[PDB]
DNA sequence: TGTCGCTAAGTTCACGCAGTATCCTGT
């Protein structure tokens, strides 16, 4: 994919691609609340990285113009406030009041980088997201169990993570103290590079704890201890000895010195850690800590925060923003994501039914089944 | 014994006004309307807490007193300016002030102080020197306004003494025109002999009452006297509230017949009230649902409208208490009776006779006359009279027992509008 | 589609400035 083609591919997929009857069909939510979508805030990133906000629009029709006339390289969506955001210069200072929005998470494998070994910055691979396979489904469970919100909407970012829009009307009116208190419920990974220990579960297990290590499980052997190879080498199992206690590592690293597979090793060291009973959890402590999301509470606290938008194109690797069906997550591919390149090419070799035609459409359909559930729910209320 | 032999019942002792028959009758309270006079100023008939003067407060009653009184008397003699009585005075000036005695014994002419008011002397007294007075009639309490001179700025020399000024007349409306003359038989405590506790003298009297048909009984105490050699020295065998209220029922019961508006008018020796001044009304009885409307339990002093005609009334012996206090320079009753009615009040003497407990708030509250009264009863143990005191008709009906013999009541018979003479006849009467 | 001008006191609201009071944050 060339950069440089952005600027010529981005006017036509804004004009025959991008789902906008389904777009509006969720920002609007039904039109049951006057004014919701006509005070909801956009902001967009143009050419030469220019930021725009406080962009509001009366409809439909008003959007796509406005979208095909400025061709934004990135789309955000943020709240939605107490009057339209074009006319904010308008209000009474203090008047101007974000009220609603989505209840979002952000998880970016660059929060990851000091526990993989495959890859670094910006960089993913198979043997990493798995990672990311975990935490949908880890964090999902919770939203769907313990917080019995129904509407989850889960996107691919475009490159290095995964964002979650949370849109249940309890959830769209959550306060930014209950959105702070939802954010860290849900998180367990708490500190910063000057940290080696950042998991200390108490001598009780909360339930919500022991989901989440249930599902880490599943995956750990294929992921930590056959993919990862956390521990291949002293360079790197040194970092596991220097996150248990003292007083057996000693005990471990001859052990480690006679073992011929990680697989072994993590053996070892769970019958060396049985065998020493407060330290029970410590083999729990470190796969959270290899395994567990990290969440940016910042993202999720704020009701102003601006997230990338939906089938929005990433300005680097040109896929494109598509939701995640939650059955298929074991077969979700970051790297089969389509491009803009790919889908012009596609559209360029053939009204409303065009996308049907490219790689595009099954993923149109996820989110179309999402909406449906989310008009099924606003009717049957 | 004494008593139940006399031989002079029914005994015409002083008489006024037209001649009458030999025999009175009334109206049974028919045609008649009792009512406390309605004036600016509310009427005590409830108790009000006492015992608890400040002395600030007393002040303040009495300074007001003259200052009111000086003003009404200022602007009805179109006197210019009043001057501070303490400070010297070389050529005559007009001054304010009360008089009192420089002494605690009884006032005399050597013996005269004038204290003025705090708006225009600062409570400043000043000995007077009545030399130069050709005629005079003081008494302690008595607000008078004077014109003299005080070359030493150390004994005020009055030069004249100026009269007092009494309240006009009631103006009677039109409502009670037709109505007829009514007819009150007054009669004022002790009530029992010296040395008895049956009520023998009351007895007579009720029978008086129901025989000739009265419209108003106006009853003054005591009723049970605190000087009954029986009370002081602990002889009775039943409480003072049991002696009392044995003593109204007999009272409201035996005059139903008779279907007589009653007054009864508390008394400062009543050994079972309240020992205060102005005296609240009796309040530990209930007259039955068929008395109600006939008994009137007033305060002392009391104002009374009957018809239109206004009749004060006091239990106090005020004619007794002022006697043994007024010099003059040369009738006595009647100037004292003058004085009464030109200050204004039910009780101007101040301080007061040993004998009766003043509440200064209370007097300067309820004490005010309103007008001057067409009738003004005025028991007294001075002798019994009927005397004409600038237009009002003051009946002393002496005392209805006097010791171990028996005493006297009056009769007296009033109609608004008729002829000034709202008082057609009137006889003191021997029970 | 034209709907005369300016001047002035007055009500209701939106804000400075200062003063008084109560209520907070964490693990
Ligand atoms: N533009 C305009 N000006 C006015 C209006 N009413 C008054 N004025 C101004 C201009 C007039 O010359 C001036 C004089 O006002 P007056 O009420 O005293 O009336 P005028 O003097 O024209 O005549 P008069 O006092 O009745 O003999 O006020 C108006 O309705 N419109
Ligand atoms: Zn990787």
């Amino acid at each position: 994919y060339d950069p440089a083609s952005l600027p010529d591919v981005l006017p036509l997929y804004y004009r025959r691609l991008f789902p906008f009857y389904q777009y509006f069909r969720w920002l609007n939510y039904g039109g049951v609340v006057k004014n919701y979508f006509q005070h909801r805030e956009f902001s967009f990133t143009l050419k030469d990285d220019v930021y725009v906000r406080y962009q509001s629009f009366n409809n439909q029709s008003e959007l796509e113009k406005e979208m095909q006339k400025m061709c934004p390289y990135k789309i955000d969506i943020g709240a939605v406030y107490s009057h339209r955001p074009s006319l904010h210069n308008t209000v009474k200072s203090g008047t101007f009041q974000a009220q609603e929005k989505e209840l979002v998470f952000d998880i970016d494998m660059t929060d990851y980088d000091d526990v993989r070994r495959c890859c670094s910055s910006a960089d993913i691979c198979p043997k990493c997201w798995t990672l990311m396979t975990i935490a949908v489904r880890i964090l999902d469970r919770a939203l769907a169990e313990d917080f019995g919100f129904k509407h989850r909407l889960w996107v691919y970012s475009g490159r290095r993570g995964v964002h979650c829009w949370v849109c249940d009307d309890s959830a769209r009116k959550l306060s930014q103290a209950e959105r702070s208190a939802v954010a860290e419920y849900l998180s367990v990974v708490k500190g910063g590079e000057e940290t080696i220990k950042k998991v200390q579960l108490p001598e009780t297990i909360h339930p919500f704890i022991g989901k989440s290590l249930k599902m880490v499980e599943r995956y750990f052997e294929k992921y930590a201890l056959v993919d990862q190879d956390i521990l291949e080498n002293k360079q790197c199992w040194d970092k596991v000895i220097a996150l248990v206690p003292e007083v057996a590592r000693e005990s471990l690293l001859r052990e480690f010195s006679k073992a011929r597979s990680s697989v072994e090793r993590w053996d070892k060291l769970s019958s060396c850690l049985e065998a020493t009973r407060r330290y029970s959890n410590i083999p729990k402590e470190i796969m959270l800590q290899f395994c567990y999301p990290r969440l940016d509470v910042n993202v999720s606290k704020g009701l102003n925060h601006l997230l990338k938008s939906p089938f929005s194109v990433h300005p680097k690797t040109g896929r494109i923003s598509v939701p995640i069906d939650c059955k298929k997550l074991d077969q979700f591919d970051p790297f089969s994501v389509p491009t803009i390149s790919l889908i012009c090419s596609e559209l360029d070799n053939v009204r409303t039914r065009d996308y049907k035609r490219t790689s595009l459409a099954p993923y149109i359909k996820v989110f179309e089944q999402f909406l449906d559930k989310l008009d099924q729910s606003r009717k049957g209320e | 014994q004494k008593y139940g032999s006399r031989t002079n019942r029914g005994e015409v002792v002083t008489t006024y006004g037209e001649l009458q028959g030999t025999t009175w009758n009334g109206g049974s309270g028919s045609n008649t309307n009792v009512e406390l006079f309605t004036s600016l100023d509310e009427p005590l008939t409830k108790m009000y807490k006492f015992m608890f003067q400040k002395l600030m407060d007393i002040r303040e009653v009495v300074s007001i007193k003259i200052e009111e009184l000086g003003a009404s008397l200022k602007d009805h003699f179109q006197i210019d300016e009043f001057t501070s009585v303490s400070l010297p005075a070389q050529e005559t000036v007009t001054v304010l002030g009360q008089i009192g005695c420089d002494s605690n014994g009884k006032l005399n002419s050597k013996s005269v102080i004038l204290e003025g008011d705090r708006e225009h002397s600062a409570g400043m007294q000043v000995p007077v020197d009545l030399s130069e007075l050709k005629d005079y009639s003081l008494f302690p309490g008595q607000v008078v306004i004077m014109e003299g001179t005080n070359s030493t700025g150390r004994r005020f020399v009055p030069t004249k003494l100026y009269e007092g000024v009494p309240l006009p007349f009631h103006q009677p409306s039109k409502e009670f025109e037709e109505c007829p003359q009514q007819m009150v038989i007054t009669a004022c405590g002790p009530f029992t002999t010296s040395d008895t506790i049956t009520y023998d003298a009351l007895k007579d009297l009720i029978d008086i009452v129901n025989r000739d048909r009265p419209d108003i009984c106006i009853l003054l105490g005591p009723f049970l006297d605190a000087k009954h050699e029986q009370i002081e020295n602990l002889q009775l065998t039943v409480t003072f509230e049991d002696v009392f209220k044995r003593c109204l029922k007999m009272i409201i019961e035996g005059t139903r017949p008779s279907g007589c508006h009653l007054v009864i008018v508390p008394s400062l020796r009543d050994v079972h009230h309240d020992p205060v001044y102005p005296q609240p009304p009796f309040s530990c009885f209930e007259p039955a649902k068929e008395d109600k409307e006939r008994v009137h339990f007033v305060a002392d002093p009391c104002t009374l409208s009957v018809n239109g005609v206004v009749i004060g009334m006091t239990s106090t012996d005020l004619l007794f208490h002022m006697g043994a206090e007024e010099i003059s320079s040369s009738d006595r009753f009647s100037r004292i009776l003058r004085h009464i009615l030109t200050q204004r009040s039910y009780y101007p003497l101040y301080p007061p006779n040993e004998e009766i407990n003043i509440d200064y708030e209370a007097l300067y509250s309820y004490t005010p006359m309103p007008v001057t009264p067409d009738v003004f009863i005025v028991p007294s143990e001075l002798r019994y009279f009927i005397k004409d005191v600038t237009g009002c008709i003051c009946i002393n009906p002496g005392r209805l027992t006097k010791g171990l013999v028996g005493g006297t009541y009056a009769r007296f018979l009033v109609k608004s509008g008729a002829m000034r003479s709202t008082c057609i006849s009137a006889q003191v009467v021997r029970v």
